[PDB]
């Protein structure tokens, strides 16, 4: 997911800029976004959410609007337990288990349905499960009593000012998330959000791992208010940003640095270069148009390829074998974008799927690794090149297998199929440094592959007066079977044509093929 | 300066567009959440449905084998009763919002019974509290605790 709010200093008419872009599975049911916009005579919401929603997770309006990213708040606890008589070992004492007699109905193949009996063991921590392998687990999960979620939610997008906005996330009742905001009024936003226990040592991953269940020293009991978490407002670079990356470069230059919080809210890892191309594709830009903004987000370069490719087609072009030569001459022609005629990209990915791991996040072969005080243009080179060309080597033979050459033209085998739609792809994988997103799937028989997880809803808007906006859903409105509104988008995805949404009563009013008038 | 004046609307009424993008209109919140609920119905129905059957810990009951894990998952941790006493806690404007929304996606199915999917016609009616079930899964055990970081 990516997330971009420009301050007005940093545009051209003077209204701030919004970019809603999450990253989520494209089959995953309760991942499936929906776009809808609501009126009332006291507010008016337009956006998109989960299905199953009642509130609008990504939305906006004539005054303001927000978007959300994965920071993965570790809210809550994996505590191996230390079994022993009946009962598991705490504070040098064998304390016993609560134990709850639950059951369920198991329906049969023939219709009817079983009784089934669930024990329900819970430690002071909490639940207890037992893993595969033996390992007896408990999991105490934070901020159970915060019901106000959706309330929270609704408050924040029907605001009146950045003030009662903060207000409304100061409940603590939404638990993860990183949230941008921006609003006709010129403020813009970044916010580490969730629910984060209050802990007096440990770092993160000290923390997402089993943490001993066997001590009251780890059983944490009180949350962090939002004033502790990590947060931007206004900062002096006019934009803020998020995708994925760890909150330490949530604008140029940062207002704070990991040292500032607990070691135990967010990593300090490696920021994958799609991140790295989201903070160079703002602060390198100035003056900004809602058209040029618009056009920013439709990055897809091979980063990857600018960090590696200066290293590895020399060494390449020195192999004895002669397809090795040849496709190292086809990698140094290429542009370095993921483009539909790319007949390079391919290749080039196979090589990263073992130069740097299946998920394109290893850093173990770079000669120069990754670091905060160069955020933007490491990890660099190429540590091996010699086993770097063997990798190479590998990677012809798999291009070859996986889609029949080393040379096939990316957008042939890559393809946006829904229903009997079947258009061209471009744009890629995020680790390799591409922004827009679209994670194929590995190809068919024939090398044709498709999205996975990538572009879902997609939105660029501008707080202007009245405002502008513009956006595109990847699989459409509706999955109900039959429906003509599933298919009916990807075709403008793959031309990046968006929609401009429409917020004016006159504009829906020209625009309406259904009416259908209710009575609650 | 101001912002542009907000629309009255004087009648409950949705505005479909030529993508299936609905323009739910309501004379006061409660109705708009109707509105949304109905639309949501229309175009998602089913696995809204299936969904919130889920959130229920009646996934296992409902449809049997392939959704015990899930069941066992969410009962264990409690959350359809802690939807119960999440829904009640509500402030009562809120709670009267979420009445809505299901009562929405109620009617729809009410008036359009043939594009509700057979196996997911016996989760109806849906109520407020499902829908605050379903969120509380989504974001609590979902997105913060995966099944998956606790048993591996
Ligand atoms: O907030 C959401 O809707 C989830 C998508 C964020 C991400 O996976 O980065």
């Amino acid at each position: 997911s990516n997330s971009w709010a420009v301050a007005p200093g940093k545009t051209a008419n003077g209204n701030a800029l919004l970019l809603q872009n999450p990253h989520l599975s494209w089959t995953t049911d309760y991942f499936t976004y929906y776009e809808a916009h609501l009126v009332t005579p006291d507010f008016e919401i337009y956006g998109a959410t989960q299905i199953g929603l009642p509130v609008i997770r990504f939305a906006f309006n004539q005054r303001m609007g927000i978007t959300n990213t994965v920071n993965g708040m570790v809210g809550a606890t994996n505590y191996r337990l230390t079994l022993q008589d009946g009962g598991y070992l705490y504070d040098g004492q064998v304390r016993p288990f609560e134990r709850r007699q639950a059951s369920y109905r198991l329906r049969q193949a023939d219709g009817s349905t079983v009784d089934k009996p669930l024990e329900i063991r819970s430690s002071v921590h909490g639940p207890v499960f037992e893993r595969a392998d033996g390992t007896a687990v408990a999991v105490r999960v934070a901020g159970l009593d915060r019901p106000g979620m959706l309330e929270q939610y609704f408050d924040m997008i029907t605001a009146h000012s950045f003030d009662d906005y903060e207000a409304a996330m100061a409940r603590m009742q939404v638990p993860t998330f990183n949230i941008v905001y921006a609003d006709r009024e010129g403020t813009i936003n970044y916010s580490f959000n969730g629910v984060a226990p209050k802990r007096a040592e440990g770092d993160i991953a000290f923390w997402q791992g089993n943490v001993p269940g066997d001590s009251s020293r780890y059983l944490w009991t009180e949350t962090h208010p939002l004033d502790d978490l990590p947060r931007v407002t206004n900062p002096p670079g006019g934009f803020v940003q998020n995708s994925n990356d760890p909150p330490w470069t949530p604008t140029w230059p940062v207002t704070y640095c990991p040292a500032n919080h607990p070691s135990y809210l967010a990593p300090q890892t490696p920021h994958s270069l799609r991140a790295q191309q989201s903070v160079r594709l703002m602060s390198e830009n100035d003056d900004l148009t809602l058209e040029r903004f618009m056009a920013l987000q439709f990055s897809h370069r091979a980063v990857m390829a600018d960090r590696t490719l200066p290293d590895l087609i020399p060494a390449a072009l020195i192999d004895p074998d002669p397809e090795v030569q040849a496709a190292a001459r086809l990698l140094a022609a290429w542009d370095r974008d993921f483009t539909s005629d790319s007949r390079a990209a391919l290749l080039f990915e196979e090589w990263a799927r073992l130069f740097a791991g299946q998920n394109f996040a290893g850093q173990a072969a770079f000669a120069t690794p990754w670091s905060l005080d160069k955020p933007v243009s490491t990890p660099y080179g190429v540590r091996d090149p010699k086993a770097a060309v063997d990798q190479l080597r590998t990677a012809i033979a798999n291009t070859k297998r996986k889609y029949g050459a080393i040379d096939r033209p990316f957008g042939d085998a890559s393809r946006m199929i829904l229903n009997d739609v079947n258009v061209p792809g471009a744009a890629g994988y995020g680790n390799l440094g591409s922004f827009r997103v679209f994670t194929w799937s590995d190809p068919d028989e024939n090398g044709i592959r498709t999205p996975v997880h990538g572009e879902t809803w997609v939105a660029m808007i501008e707080f202007s007066t009245p405002v502008r906006a513009y956006g595109l859903m990847s699989y459409g409105n509706s999955r109900q079977p039959g429906t003509t509104h599933y298919s009916d988008q990807i075709e403008r995805v793959s031309r990046a044509d968006f929609r401009e949404l429409l917020l004016r009563r006159e504009q829906v009013e020209a625009a309406v093929q259904e009416r259908t008038p209710f009575n609650f | 300066q101001a912002p542009i004046a907000a629309y009255k609307p004087r009648s409950n009424e949705i505005l479909w567009d030529g993508y299936g993008v609905p323009h739910i209109y309501g004379v006061d919140a409660p109705s708009a959440f109707y509105g949304y609920g109905w639309a949501q119905a229309r175009s998602h129905g089913d696995n809204i449905l299936r969904l919130y059957g889920e959130a229920r810990g009646k996934g296992a009951e409902y449809w049997g084998p392939d959704y015990e894990q899930t069941t066992v998952w969410l009962l264990t941790n409690g959350v359809p009763e802690r939807a119960q006493q999440w829904y009640a806690q509500q402030s009562p404007d809120f709670r009267a919002n979420l009445d809505a929304f299901a009562a929405g996606i109620n009617a729809y199915a009410q008036q359009n019974p043939d594009d509700i999917s057979p196996e997911v016609r016996q989760v109806l009616p849906v109520s407020g509290a499902d829908v605050v079930a379903h969120a509380h899964r989504l974001m609590n055990f979902l997105y913060v605790a995966s099944p998956g970081r606790t048993l591996g």
